[PDB]
């Protein structure tokens, strides 16, 4: 299954992802650097934050209480596509979904 | 040597562990530690051991309890018995740059050569204690490339690490001499910098101005230091175990694809680490009622032995479809070496692997399991036909 990950400077990263993994796992596993990671993927530090293409937002199952107070303190503009990708689980229906990486994390 | 029971813990909710001494040791420390997980034992329970505290025993408390950094404070995480939040964000930004994904992936050749160079010095003589031989100096060599420390001062800092671990000297005094190894380099290092560890640490920013040199010589410690008894106990572990499964060993030689996926399930398996956290105030937790200032022993170890959450947990299978632990812990403070943990891991089995790839255990030797913050191996006699390795 697969997944885009475009980065600030126009840079596009192609992945194939299998299902179940997180979109930040897949990232850190695959040298896209500008995903960070650094909680691990409870939704406790927003450095895995992206911006979910419009054609996903609404096909990815929604933020919970939890990524919604630690989205508050993402370090790059804060979007309503904003999510943290930790919280997003690879499907098959999400084949083809693109994400585009915020130019900071930390 | 027990503590008695405080008036609000129930007397049902007792039950006798000690986390440095436990019962079954001898049958392994994972072991040991999972008799806190027998049909019959409550989800958190209360030991008058060490003076006297909680114990969570399922993943499911656990990870609750590591994600709420609200009423489980880790100002005091140790059994028995700190910064704010904006220093702590700024503190692992900085340990990220250090030693994050990106320095892991362009450092791992030199790992590589490492580990090979320290095989092949081992390989021709048919035994070695593994702990001594390799586990140890493996992970503070690592560092010295990190940190970009010349070869000739390891039998110093081997010196130095060991007395925060054993000698004759206080820890505050170990702790001290390690300080003042680094501040003259550090000092060298500053405004006029290089790319190693050291000269990136020297010349971060904190709250708008530089980190000083004290600041810098604490969190060049805590790299050196936290990533040693860790690696040092996990590898061996994880080589005692091969040692006495031959079919293990034959999966990742003939797939040698695996060895990620088989790293990760070792460090399920031989999960090794248990800390806790202090309660900030009255908090009712699952029916329990804990009081302000009690102590939960939060064992990292426990999440992935916990047949809730992983089936027949102390079976070892490579091909384990859901792997689910929390080695490296949980939360904000997850381990900010994992990715640099993962990757000696998972060179260390390759290049043992390819270049020994029969070895068992040393006839009648007993290997002694130790319990604590940091669960390990006293020591690992291995023995192999020296005609049966392959230079590389
Ligand atoms: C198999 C190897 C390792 C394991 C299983 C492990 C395990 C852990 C765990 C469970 C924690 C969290 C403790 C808590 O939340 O109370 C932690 C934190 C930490 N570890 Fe690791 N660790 C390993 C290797 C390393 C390495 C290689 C380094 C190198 C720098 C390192 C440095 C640290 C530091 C500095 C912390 C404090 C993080 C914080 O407080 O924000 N560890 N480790
Ligand atoms: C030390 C350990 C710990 O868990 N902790 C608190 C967590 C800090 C990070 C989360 C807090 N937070 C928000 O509520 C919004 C943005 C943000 O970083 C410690 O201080
Ligand atoms: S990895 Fe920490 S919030 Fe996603
Ligand atoms: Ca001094």
């Amino acid at each position: 299954s697969k997944v885009v990950y475009v980065s600030h400077d126009g840079t596009r990263r192609e992945l194939d992802v299998a299902d179940g993994v997180s979109l930040m796992q897949a990232a850190v596993s695959n040298g896209i650097y500008d995903i960070v990671g650094d909680c691990g993927g409870s939704a406790s530090c927003a450095t895995c934050h992206v911006y979910v293409n419009e054609a996903f937002t609404d096909k990815v199952p929604a933020a919970n209480e939890r990524e919604i107070g630690m989205l508050e303190c993402v370090t790059a503009e804060l979007k309503p596509n904003s999510r943290l990708c930790c919280q997003i689980i690879m499907t098959p229906e999400l084949d083809g979904i693109v994400v585009d990486v915020p130019d900071r994390q930390w | 040597n027990l503590a008695p029971l405080p008036p609000h813990v129930p007397e049902h909710l007792v039950f006798d562990f000690d986390m440095y001494n436990p019962s079954n040791l001898s049958a392994g420390v994972q072991e040991a530690w999972a008799v806190l997980q027998e049909s019959n034992v409550p989800d958190l329970v209360w030991t008058r051991s060490n003076g006297g505290h909680w114990i969570a025993t399922r993943g499911q408390l656990i990870r609750e309890a590591y994600e709420d950094y609200r009423h489980f404070s880790s100002e005091s995480p140790f059994i028995p018995r700190s910064m704010d939040p904006p220093e702590q964000r700024q503190f692992r930004a900085l340990a990220n740059q250090v030693v994050g994904m990106p320095v892991v992936d362009k450092l791992e050749n030199r790992i590589q050569e490492l580990a090979s160079s320290l095989i092949e010095s081992l390989r021709p003589q048919g035994q070695c204690n593994f702990t001594e031989d390799y586990a140890e100096p493996f992970p503070i060599r690592i560092f010295m490339l990190l940190a970009g420390l010349p070869e000739e001062d390891i039998p110093h800092l081997k010196y130095l690490t060991d007395q925060m671990t054993r000698g004759s000297m206080t820890f505050a005094e170990a702790k001290e001499a390690l300080y003042d190894y680094l501040i003259p380099i550090i000092e060298q290092r500053r405004q006029k910098p290089g790319t190693d560890a050291i000269s990136i640490v020297a010349n971060g920013q904190v709250n708008g101005r530089p980190i000083t040199s004290d600041e810098a010589k604490r969190m060049c410690g805590l790299l050196l230091v936290g990533g040693l008894d860790t690696v040092v106990n996990f590898l061996s572990f994880s080589m005692e175990f091969l040692a006495k499964s031959p079919e293990h060993r034959q999966e990742l030689i003939e797939r040698p694809e695996r060895i990620p996926a088989a790293s990760e399930e070792l460090l399920r398996r031989f999960s090794l680490v248990a800390d806790g956290r202090i309660l900030t105030s009255d908090y009712e937790f699952h029916g329990v009622q804990l009081k302000k200032g009690d102590q939960i022993l939060l064992p990292q170890m426990l999440s992935g032995l916990d047949e809730r959450e992983n089936a027949a947990p102390m079976h070892v299978d490579f091909s384990r479809q859901c792997v689910s632990h929390t080695t490296f812990g949980h939360g904000s403070h997850l381990c900010l070496g994992q990715h640099l943990a993962r990757r000696e891991i998972i060179v260390t089995l390759k290049e043992w692997l390819t270049r020994i790839p029969d070895f068992s255990i040393a006839p009648g030797a007993q290997i002694q399991h130790k319990s604590g913050i940091v669960s390990g191996v006293q020591a690992l006699p291995l023995v192999w036909d020296p005609a049966t390795t392959k230079a590389v």
